[PDB]
């Protein structure tokens, strides 16, 4: 694998001091794991297959001369993607940040059926086509 | 009664192009107030009367 | 051995024996004409063998398609599930050119009524719900004044023939549309809502009119049943090439110097059956320009075709064209052909029901096309265009409609290219 007199180190990995981030937006941020929710004004899935780590929002307050959506939070508008919920969280632990995982829901799957349309007990019936 | 009887039970709503033609026969043209009529009679949601109506030619909804 | 030259049909072997209400279209006359004869041998005989002897006929639904009877009657052998079965008669007649199903019902309703006695009891079927349409309200009441003749002479309700059979035959009125002849749009007009056709993953034979299982046949088809039952399916099978049997109701019109309705042997030569029964075309044959063989939905074929072809299925089908209702429609060389196929294509427009889109949508947009064709304000990629859009429309729509309607564009392009090119040169010349 590695000969390089390959050593244990069982402890878990924590780049907190190798990235640069200030004291304020480590751990007092939330990030959130979760699948994004298909937007109910389309009809397309293709956008709820990856997973997402977003941060909370922050103060936004308007800008005097003009009226801009000034803010002072620089993890607003980064959102990472994943493949998978675990690595995901892996990322979220390696950079010592505070998440809550929400579970991917999935379309559970119905039973479709053209001819209980035009029924002949049932109230599935339809009185227009 | 009739016409409705000559439908199976449960689905009156079957007599609803014949009625809507006595209507017409007694009345020339078919007015709106002939379209509620024919709902309640049939025991039918109106809109489906006006749906009716207004795809087959030979109703003169004027 | 085996007829050649399939034509010249006897008096004597004819389904039909008063297409002109020359003889009594009540129950005495109908008795009179061998209708309503030992038909509880019939009703007694079993549904099977009923079935079997239409197979052995070899008929052909004579409605627009070319479904063997046999089998899609069979269908309905099934044991009975609780639900209801029920035989439905499709007497719309909105095809353009289509003209026996009026004679049949306002001449011999008798016939009829114990075609829909039969066929309920070959399928099982409790009553039977013949969807004549609106217009035809004469022929409408004539039906049902035979209906109630046969209802007190016992023929047909309760105990039917004395055969211990239960049959019903409700005349349920159209409401003037083409889509109502269309099966399962008569189904839902029948059910009270709109002529819209329903898909078909579920078969009427499964869920029909009410959601019972529901059967469709054509006024000619279970007219001929009783004759068939009767006279016996071999004899029906001598007639017309193999798998092309029976004999039919040509309803000849057009520029016909007589155009009429006859009761012809299938397979017939085209050229003897316009030359004798119909007269032959107006200016003899030399001024034939086109024949559209079976109404609007089937596509029109030229002379030079029409010189030698033969009325069965197959050989209209061989002919890039189709018998569908057996309406010959002729067209001379005084005929705008391009005129009359956007008649026709307006016609489809106007009769659409706009469920599915490529019928709501495509049929207007050919309906534009060939209004500007016929002013010729086009260009020659056009036709391609409308070629294209003709295959779109084909095979994508819910019913069959959108189809006898891209079909009549077809054919007028495949025969009359020519036509629309030089009236577009010559709009091209004149616009200068
Ligand atoms: C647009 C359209 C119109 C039709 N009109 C009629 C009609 O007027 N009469 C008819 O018997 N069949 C008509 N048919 C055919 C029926 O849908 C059905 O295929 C047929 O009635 C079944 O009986 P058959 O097998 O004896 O023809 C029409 C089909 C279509 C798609
Ligand atoms: S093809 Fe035309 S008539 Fe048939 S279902 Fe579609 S829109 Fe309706």
């Amino acid at each position: 694998t590695q000969d390089t007199q390959l050593i244990a180190v069982d402890e878990k990995l924590d780049i907190t001091t190798l990235t640069g981030v200030p004291e304020e937006h480590i751990k007092t941020r939330k990030v959130r794991i979760f699948v994004p929710a298909r937007n109910n004004m389309q009809s397309g899935v293709n956008n709820t297959k990856k997973w997402k780590m977003e941060f909370d929002t922050r103060e936004r307050w308007e800008n005097p001369l003009m009226g801009w959506s000034s803010t002072a939070d620089p993890l607003s508008n980064l959102v990472l993607t994943f493949s998978t919920k675990e690595d995901a969280v892996a990322f979220a632990e390696k950079n010592g940040w505070s998440f809550d995982v929400e579970e991917r829901k999935v379309p559970k799957p119905k039973s479709k059926s053209y001819g209980a349309n035009f029924s002949w007990n049932k109230r599935t019936r339809v009185s227009t086509k | 009664e009739a016409i409705v009887k000559n439908y199976p039970e449960g689905h009156k709503a079957a007599a609803v192009l014949p009625v809507l033609d006595l209507a017409q026969r007694q009345n020339g043209w078919l007015p709106i107030s002939a379209m509620n009529k024919v709902a309640e009679i049939l025991q039918v949601p109106p809109m489906r009367v006006y749906e009716v109506a207004t795809f087959y030619t030979m109703y003169n909804r004027k | 051995p085996k007829k050649t030259s399939f034509g010249s049909l006897k008096d004597e072997d004819r389904i039909f024996t008063n297409l002109y209400g020359r003889h009594d279209w009540r129950l005495k006359g109908a008795q009179s004409r061998g209708d309503w004869y030992k038909t509880k041998e019939i009703l007694l005989k079993g549904p099977d063998w009923i079935l079997g002897e239409v197979k052995t006929s070899g008929l052909r639904g004579r409605g627009g398609a070319g479904f063997p009877t046999g089998l899609k009657w069979s269908f309905m052998n099934k044991p009975s599930d609780g639900r209801p079965k029920y035989l439905v008669v499709n007497a719309d007649e909105g095809e353009p050119g289509t003209c026996k199903d009026r004679e049949i019902i306002r001449h011999d309703p008798h016939k009829l009524v114990e075609g829909c006695l039969v066929g309920g009891r070959a399928m099982g079927a409790r009553a039977a719900y013949i969807y004549i349409r609106g217009e035809f309200y004469n022929e409408a009441s004539n039906l049902q004044v035979a209906i109630r003749e046969a209802y007190e002479a016992g023929l047909i309700g309760k105990n039917a023939c004395g055969s211990g059979y239960d049959f019903d035959v409700f005349v349920v009125r159209g409401a003037g549309a083409y889509i109502c002849g269309e099966e399962t749009a008569l189904i839902e007009s029948i059910e009270g809502k709109q002529g819209k056709p329903r898909l078909k993953p579920p078969f009427p034979a499964d869920v029909g009119v009410f959601g019972c299982p529901t059967t469709v046949a054509n006024v000619e088809t279970v007219a001929v049943s009783p004759t068939i039952c009767r006279r016996g399916g071999a004899w029906f099978a001598s007639f017309g090439r193999e798998r092309n049997s029976g004999t039919k109701l040509f309803n000849i019109s057009g520029h016909v110097n007589h155009p009429c309705t006859v009761e012809e042997e299938m397979s017939v030569p085209l050229k003897e059956l316009i030359e004798k029964h119909a007269g032959g075309v107006i200016g003899g044959w030399d001024n034939l320009l086109a024949v559209i063989p079976g109404g609007s939905s089937t596509p029109l074929i030229p002379k030079s075709v029409c010189e030698t072809v033969l009325m069965d299925f197959d050989a209209l089908v061989q002919a890039q064209t189709g018998l569908g209702t057996a309406a010959v429609i002729v067209m001379d060389r005084s005929t705008d052909i391009v005129k009359a196929i956007a008649r026709l294509i307006e016609f489809y427009k106007h009769e659409s029901c706009g469920q599915c889109t490529p019928c709501r949508e495509g049929v207007d947009w050919m309906n534009k096309v060939m209004a500007r064709f016929v002013k010729g304000d086009a260009r020659p990629a056009e036709i391609d265009s409308l070629w294209e859009i003709s295959k779109q429309i084909e095979g994508h729509t819910i019913c069959a409609l959108g189809d006898g309607a891209a079909w009549p564009v077809q054919g007028l392009i495949r025969h009359f290219r020519p036509e629309l090119e030089e009236r577009m040169q010559q709009f091209a010349l004149q616009h200068q």
